[PDB]
């Protein structure tokens, strides 16, 4: 059904960018669904950074000019595809990033509301770290 | 300082459902009668002058793969053309030995009006009814002897598609998207609502779409899963190319009885000159009409170097092309059309001729697979021509690996050719009923 | 009818929920024409019971007495009907309907005893 | 911007006991609009609780919330085995979206 | 939903006749679906026809100013509401229940010719 | 039951307009039962849902406070109510009857936003 | 269809007992229907004694501890049967007695009312004389 | 459905011997029928689109079908209905044939 | 039809198969 699977685990150096690829497989496409990008520092709570909603990029307050969202639609023989961009990496931003993806086709489900929405689907996890 | 509850009656609240849509055919009745198949009556609304209403700053999700609509559509087709042609000849004595000699001189012992006598019956019956079953006449009998039983389409029955409009009931509504180069899945820029579909002829077609409505401004490629190979590939028409199909092979048909009432009509010999059915293309325009449905193709593929490939698998309604010209069954190929290499070396080939394929036509008709009843169609008297203006291909990918994508012609179920038309349709209810807060203490 | 300005805001919907209103004036195609009619009977029976029996009864703009907890909604007027749509609302108090619905008909029968007693 | 707080931090239950998980959040959530949220060991949490009270496709039926003005309460009847682990309550009614520090179930 | 308190006395049943009131939301199976809404449509419409032309539309305890001669029943209030329920009383006057309808329209229309002649 | 005093002066009509008013109480014949008594719930609704509409609801001789400009008709009370019948009165205002609808309705909402509002 | 017929006539004496037997042809229960015993004077009107409704015996203002009312209902042979009782009779008690059964299935018949009914059928009586 | 507490039987004129008697049961008594007797059904075609099915030789061993009945339960079942039926009809002896 | 038989019989009978013309032989 709805499966998500994104990158693998890499450790990077302070200053960098960090490219992490989230791979939808069973979402028919990004306008009807929305990806939402989750971060969950070590024994931590978790943190939100950002979505692309139809098409829409946004970031959360501290993410400005920090965090770039990309998204790329069906194709002949990849899945639809969000990929997270990150740049001037500090060593506070060493944590699990999730990809979550779920369904904005019917407005009374009652998973979004007004671009903000919980998160029915999840991936694995990237595991990142200095 | 404290608000109080406020019953509002008629806000602007929908809510997604499914419904039943009733008929709305634009009033015919001056044509004589002509019981067509879409029957003309029970159809009773008359579609008034289009009721448009606008709505501003309002985005809906629209989803063509999921619409009850095409389900409402072809559960009525089916319902309507069993019920055309269930009240006349039902022509149940033809499973037979045929001891026939394209088309094949056959004869056959015929029950007559009574049920003493026997009437021997030469028939022409074209090759694709005829099945096989060191001598020189051999001995055959029908396509669907095994599935069901063949019966007439019907005396005076019309097979010419009109448009039928689709209303809802008082307190439903239809959203039409109204969008450029809608892909069919996703948000709506704005939409309006409607009453009404608008004018759709339901036109019954294979492989290659007929009739129906044009694109706004390019060619628009629309599929449910279009990273699977199993599932058929929709495209829309930019423009229309406008195609002749004609069988110039002036028919003598004459009726025998079978039965008490039971008139059963057979192709008599070909008099004048003996012609075979074709249908006409324009070269230059079907040829640029493919390249840019390749060219926007490619952006989908991954900018791949797309080739047309003709119908492999035999299958006699898969590989051709089904269509009904006034009453006829055509199955002509599209191999001289679907054979082309597009942008694997950027040049040319093409040419700019006129494009005549083939056809193989012929009368037993199990067409809705196996849902619909099996139909033999009657001869019709005169040379047969009718002229079609091509919006839409049903395409089909191909499992082995390499850089160049394989579009073989050929569609699935019957729900593909309104596919490309109800896309742009989706059926809501609306709750007039709302509660606000105000500062009215009253009542 | 009352589809034109969903989208807009809460006070323009006021001025436009009113702007239509209303103008009014064995076959399978027959069936779907009987269900089709039966259900939008069914549908008016049902809004009018509903209004009729708030005491509602024919008027568009209802009013009623009844008062609003902080707990179906926290916000405040002017929000309400300006950072707001109908769909929104009714979004936002969705599953509060059916409790909304019942403190009406005990109020109007509340106040409709009420004024029966003090008839006298 | 609703600084949403979950208590106790940490429980210890067994096997067929009934657990209380509640968070109190800063501002009245009048929408329902809450999500509930189990992290396994190791991959990610899944969606039980969506909408205040409203249970999700594919779910055991002994997930059941509560939503009193700024009280919301998670249910776990008769725990199960794979019950253990830490739980999330988030809000999404006012951007951005916000999570618990965690609580989490030990034997 | 009505048949609550259907036994007790009519004090009760006045209190109860509001306490549930309405809490509302070619196969032959089909066809008796269909007959089955019309049937509940056509009784629906015939109660609302009488409660409008009455002069009650849409209230519960509706009011009437038509005297009460001593014809139709002779008891005093206290008996009717005591010693007595809604079907013993609907028994009582089953077959006066046509004259009371021709009285009640009458009463109606002569009140609201009234009304509308002492609008000047 | 209507019909009566169709011919009738318009003050006979009125006082008579009112004398009747209403006593009330796969087989092809059912199918056209089925379509006499959904057709005739139509109009009777279609009714309702105008005279509700311009706030009628249940009124027989219903008033409303829009003005008579000498367009839709121009003689004088006396004449209309003595040398014209109803169906005379109908044939002249035939074609204006869409027009006095929307105005009514268009009256009706004025007038309860204007209650609505001057109820603080 | 609906048959009552009930036992003879015979002669007694003063402060003897009289067991008259009423036998139900065509009744099917006296749940559903109310048997009725009425007493007519020779050459006067007619007196009610009392009932059996549903189970329920009953007896007028002077048959008080002077009657007693029996009823049984349908069995394998017999039809439902209903006898009169009545002890310490006089010279005064000398009449024909008839037996009388009416149905209560239909509260709207009009038939009953609160007990008190009317009598649909009648039996051919008992003469009863000293 | 089982009944409450005891066994009713209802018949509409339980005198008239025309007349089919209704039993309901205190308490219910488990069945058993199966037809080990395994089929080998073959279709042949009679028409275009008539299949008839019809039934082939019986493989492996050949048995008749049968229903087991618990005797104890249904003999106490029996007694009690027998004995309910007495009072009804005059404490006669019950016999069943 | 007449069944030409021998619980259960083994029946022979003439049934008309797909087509008019044939006769098959149903045991
Ligand atoms: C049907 O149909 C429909 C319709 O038609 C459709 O839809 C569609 O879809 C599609 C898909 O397919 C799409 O497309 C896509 O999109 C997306 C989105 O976009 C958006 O966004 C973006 C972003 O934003 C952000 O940023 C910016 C800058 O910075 C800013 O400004 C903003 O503001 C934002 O920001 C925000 O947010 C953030 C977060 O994120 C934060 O932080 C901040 O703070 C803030 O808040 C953008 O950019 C964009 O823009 C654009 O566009 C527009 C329009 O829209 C315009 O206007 C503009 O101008 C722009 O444009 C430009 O650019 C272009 C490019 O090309 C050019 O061309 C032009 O000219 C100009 O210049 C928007 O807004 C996106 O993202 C995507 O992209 C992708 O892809 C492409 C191609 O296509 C490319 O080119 C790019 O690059 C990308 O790629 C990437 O990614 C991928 C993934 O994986 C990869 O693979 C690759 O490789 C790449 O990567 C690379 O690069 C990058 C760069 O960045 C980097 O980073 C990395 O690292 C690497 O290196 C696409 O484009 C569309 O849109 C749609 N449309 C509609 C209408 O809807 C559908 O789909 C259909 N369907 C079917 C089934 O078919
Ligand atoms: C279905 O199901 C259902 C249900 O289950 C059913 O129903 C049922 O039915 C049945 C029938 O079948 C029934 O049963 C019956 O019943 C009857 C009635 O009862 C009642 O009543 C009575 C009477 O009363 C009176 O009296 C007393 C004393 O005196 C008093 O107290 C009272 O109050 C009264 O008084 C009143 O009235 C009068 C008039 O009449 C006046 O005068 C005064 O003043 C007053 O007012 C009584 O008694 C009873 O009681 C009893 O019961 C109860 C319950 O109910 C109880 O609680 C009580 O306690 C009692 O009991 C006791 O007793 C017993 C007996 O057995 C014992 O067991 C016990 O334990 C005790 O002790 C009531 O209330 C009746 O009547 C009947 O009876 C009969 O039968 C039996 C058997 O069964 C016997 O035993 C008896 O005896 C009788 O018999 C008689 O009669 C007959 C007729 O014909 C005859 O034949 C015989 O022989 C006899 O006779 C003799 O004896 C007598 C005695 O008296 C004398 O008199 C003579 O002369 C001779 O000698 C029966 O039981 C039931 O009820 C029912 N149930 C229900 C629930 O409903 C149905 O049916 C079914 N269906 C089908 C179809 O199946
Ligand atoms: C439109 O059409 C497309 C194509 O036809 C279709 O895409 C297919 O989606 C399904 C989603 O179910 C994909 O199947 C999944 O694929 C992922 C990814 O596999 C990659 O890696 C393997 C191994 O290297 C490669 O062979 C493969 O090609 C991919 O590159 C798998 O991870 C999924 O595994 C699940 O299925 C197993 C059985 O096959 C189960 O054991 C188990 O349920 C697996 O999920 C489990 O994984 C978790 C660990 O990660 C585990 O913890 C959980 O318990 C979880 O249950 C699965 O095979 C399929 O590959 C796609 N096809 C293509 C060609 O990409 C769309 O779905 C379709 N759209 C719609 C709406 O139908
Ligand atoms: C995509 O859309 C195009 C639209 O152009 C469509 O082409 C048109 O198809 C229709 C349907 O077949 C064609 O209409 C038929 O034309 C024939 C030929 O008439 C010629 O001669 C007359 C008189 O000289 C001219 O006026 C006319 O223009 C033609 O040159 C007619 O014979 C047909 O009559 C049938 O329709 C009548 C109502 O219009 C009915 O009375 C009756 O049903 C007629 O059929 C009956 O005739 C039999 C006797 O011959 C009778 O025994 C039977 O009972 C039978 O029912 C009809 O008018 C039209 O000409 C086409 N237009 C063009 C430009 O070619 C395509 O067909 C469509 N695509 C697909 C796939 O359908
Ligand atoms: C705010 O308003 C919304 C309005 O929707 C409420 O959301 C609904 O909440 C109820 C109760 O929580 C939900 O009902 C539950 O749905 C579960 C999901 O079932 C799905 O899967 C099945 C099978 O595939 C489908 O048939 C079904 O349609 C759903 O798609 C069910 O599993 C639940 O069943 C439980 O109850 C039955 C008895 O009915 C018992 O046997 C079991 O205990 C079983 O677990 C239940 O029916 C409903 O789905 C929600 N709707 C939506 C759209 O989400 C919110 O609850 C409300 N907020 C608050 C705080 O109440
Ligand atoms: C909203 O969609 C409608 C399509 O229905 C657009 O309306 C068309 O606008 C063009 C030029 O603006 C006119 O030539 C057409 O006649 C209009 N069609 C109809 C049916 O009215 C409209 O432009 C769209 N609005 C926006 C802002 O894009
Ligand atoms: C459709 O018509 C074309 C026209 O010839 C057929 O093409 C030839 O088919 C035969 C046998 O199928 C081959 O031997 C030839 O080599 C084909 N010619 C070319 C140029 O490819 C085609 O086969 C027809 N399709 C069907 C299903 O009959
Ligand atoms: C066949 O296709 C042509 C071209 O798309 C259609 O011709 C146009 O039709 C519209 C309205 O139907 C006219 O406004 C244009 O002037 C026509 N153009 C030309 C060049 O004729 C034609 O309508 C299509 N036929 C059918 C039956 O839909
Ligand atoms: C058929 O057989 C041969 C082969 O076509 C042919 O020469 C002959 O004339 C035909 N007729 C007969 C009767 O053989
Ligand atoms: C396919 O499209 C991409 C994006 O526009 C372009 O960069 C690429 O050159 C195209 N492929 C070819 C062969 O031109
Ligand atoms: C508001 O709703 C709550 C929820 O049940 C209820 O307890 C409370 O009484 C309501 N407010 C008032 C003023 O009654
Ligand atoms: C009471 O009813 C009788 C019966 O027709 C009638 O004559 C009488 O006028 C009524 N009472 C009054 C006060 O009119
Ligand atoms: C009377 O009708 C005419 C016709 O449209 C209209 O212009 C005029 O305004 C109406 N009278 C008044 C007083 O508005
Ligand atoms: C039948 O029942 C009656 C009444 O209970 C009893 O007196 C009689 O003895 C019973 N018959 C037998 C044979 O016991």
């Amino acid at each position: 059904q709805i499966h998500l699977v994104q990158s693998g685990t890499e450790v990077k150096k302070p200053g960098s960018s960090v490219t992490v690829s989230c791979k939808a497989y069973g979402v028919n496409t990004f306008g009807l669904y929305a990806v939402n990008w989750v971060r969950q520092a070590p024994g931590q709570s978790l943190e939100y950074i950002g979505q692309i909603w139809r098409w829409k990029s946004s970031a959360s307050h501290h993410f400005r000019g920090r965090v770039l969202i990309s998204a790329v639609d069906l194709t002949g023989s990849s899945p639809p595809i969000s990929s997270l961009e990150i740049k001037n990496l500090t060593s506070d931003d060493t944590a699990v990033y999730f990809c979550t993806t779920t369904s904005t086709y019917d407005r009374w489900s009652g998973l979004h509301h007004d671009g903000v929405m919980a998160f029915s689907s999840w991936g694995q996890g990237t595991l990142i770290s200095v | 300082n404290n608000l109080w509850v406020t019953v509002y009656y008629g806000v602007p609240v929908w809510r997604d459902a499914d419904t039943t849509l009733f008929c709305a055919s634009d009033a015919k009745a001056y044509e004589t009668e002509v019981h067509n198949v879409w029957a003309t009556h029970a159809c009773v609304p008359t579609d008034p002058n289009p009721q448009e209403m606008h709505l501003k700053n309002v985005t809906e999700n629209f989803n063509m793969w999921k619409n009850n609509m095409v389900e409402q559509m072809h559960e009525d087709i089916i319902s309507l053309w069993d019920q055309s042609l269930k009240p006349c000849v039902k022509l149940t004595p033809l499973c037979v030995t045929l001891n026939c000699t394209d088309v094949r001189n056959c004869s056959f012992n015929m029950t007559t009006e009574l049920r003493d006598k026997q009437q021997k019956v030469y028939a022409l019956f074209y090759k694709l009814d005829i099945v096989p079953i060191s001598s020189n006449f051999s001995e055959y009998r029908l396509i669907n002897c095994n599935t069901s039983v063949i019966k007439q389409a019907c005396p005076k029955v019309s097979f010419d598609p009109i448009p039928i409009h689709y209303c809802t009931p008082a307190g439903y509504a239809i959203l039409r998207c109204n969008d450029k180069k809608f892909n069919g899945t996703g948000p709506c820029k704005n939409v309006s609502s409607v009453q009404c579909t608008h004018g759709i002829k339901p036109v019954v077609s294979t492989q290659l779409l007929l009739n129906g409505s044009l694109a706004e401004e390019g060619i628009i490629i629309r599929s449910e899963n279009l990273t699977n190979n199993a599932k058929t590939i929709i495209v829309h028409f930019n423009e229309s190319v406008k195609i002749n199909c004609t069988r110039p092979s002036n028919n003598t048909r004459t009726g025998i009885h079978i039965g008490p009432g039971q008139v059963f009509y057979k192709t008599g010999d070909i008099i004048g000159d003996i012609r075979k059915a074709y249908c006409n293309i324009s070269g230059a325009q079907w040829h640029k009409v493919l390249g840019r449905v390749a060219n926007k193709l490619k952006e989908h593929f991954n900018n791949k170097t797309i080739v047309f490939k003709p119908s492999s698998g035999g299958d006699p309604e898969i590989t051709m092309h089904s269509f009904n010209c006034r009453g006829e069954f055509f199955y002509c190929n599209t191999t001289k059309l679907f054979n082309s290499t597009w942008g694997g070396n950027k040049n040319e080939t093409r040419d700019n001729g006129t494009i005549t394929i083939p056809c193989r036509i012929k009368q037993i008709i199990n067409m809705w697979q196996g849902v619909g009843q099996a139909m033999y169609a009657p001869p019709i008297k005169g040379v047969i021509k009718c002229l079609s203006n091509i919006t839409g291909i049903l395409l089909t990918r191909d499992n082995d690996t390499e850089n160049n994508e394989t579009f073989r012609p050929g569609g699935g179920d019957m729900r593909d050719n309104w596919r490309n038309e109800l896309y742009k349709y989706k059926v809501v209810q609306i709750e007039p009923l709302g509660i606000a807060p105000t500062k009215c203490k009253r009542r | 009818g009352f589809l034109g300005a969903a989208g807009s805001t809460m006070g323009a919907a006021s001025i436009t929920l009113t702007v239509q209103a209303r103008q009014l004036l064995l076959t399978v195609w027959g069936i779907k024409q009987l269900q089709a009619r039966v259900l939008a009977v069914e549908r008016y029976l049902q809004d009018q019971k509903f209004l009729g029996l708030w005491g509602c009864s024919g008027k568009i703009i209802c009013c009623t007495a009844v008062p609003w907890n902080s707990s179906w909604s926290n916000k405040t007027f002017e929000e309400i009907w300006n950072n707001m749509t109908w769909i929104e609302w009714e979004r936002e108090i969705s599953n509060y309907t059916s409790q909304i619905y019942d403190i009406l008909t005990i109020s109007q029968t509340q106040q409709e005893k009420n004024e029966k007693d003090l008839l006298e | 911007d609703i600084q949403m707080t979950q208590s106790p931090s940490t429980l210890s239950a067994s096997t067929g006991d009934t657990v209380r998980i509640s968070c109190r959040a800063s501002q009245s959530i009048t929408g329902n609009w809450v999500a509930w949220y189990q992290q396994r060991p190791g991959k990610a949490p899944r969606l039980l609780i969506y909408r205040g009270a409203a249970l999700l496709g594919g779910v055991p039926s002994r997930f059941r919330g509560s939503a009193a003005g700024t009280d919301f309460t998670l249910t776990i009847g008769n725990l199960q085995a794979e019950d253990f682990g830490t739980f999330y309550c988030q809000q999404y009614d006012t951007y951005p979206g916000t999570f618990g520090q965690g609580t989490k179930v030990e034997v």
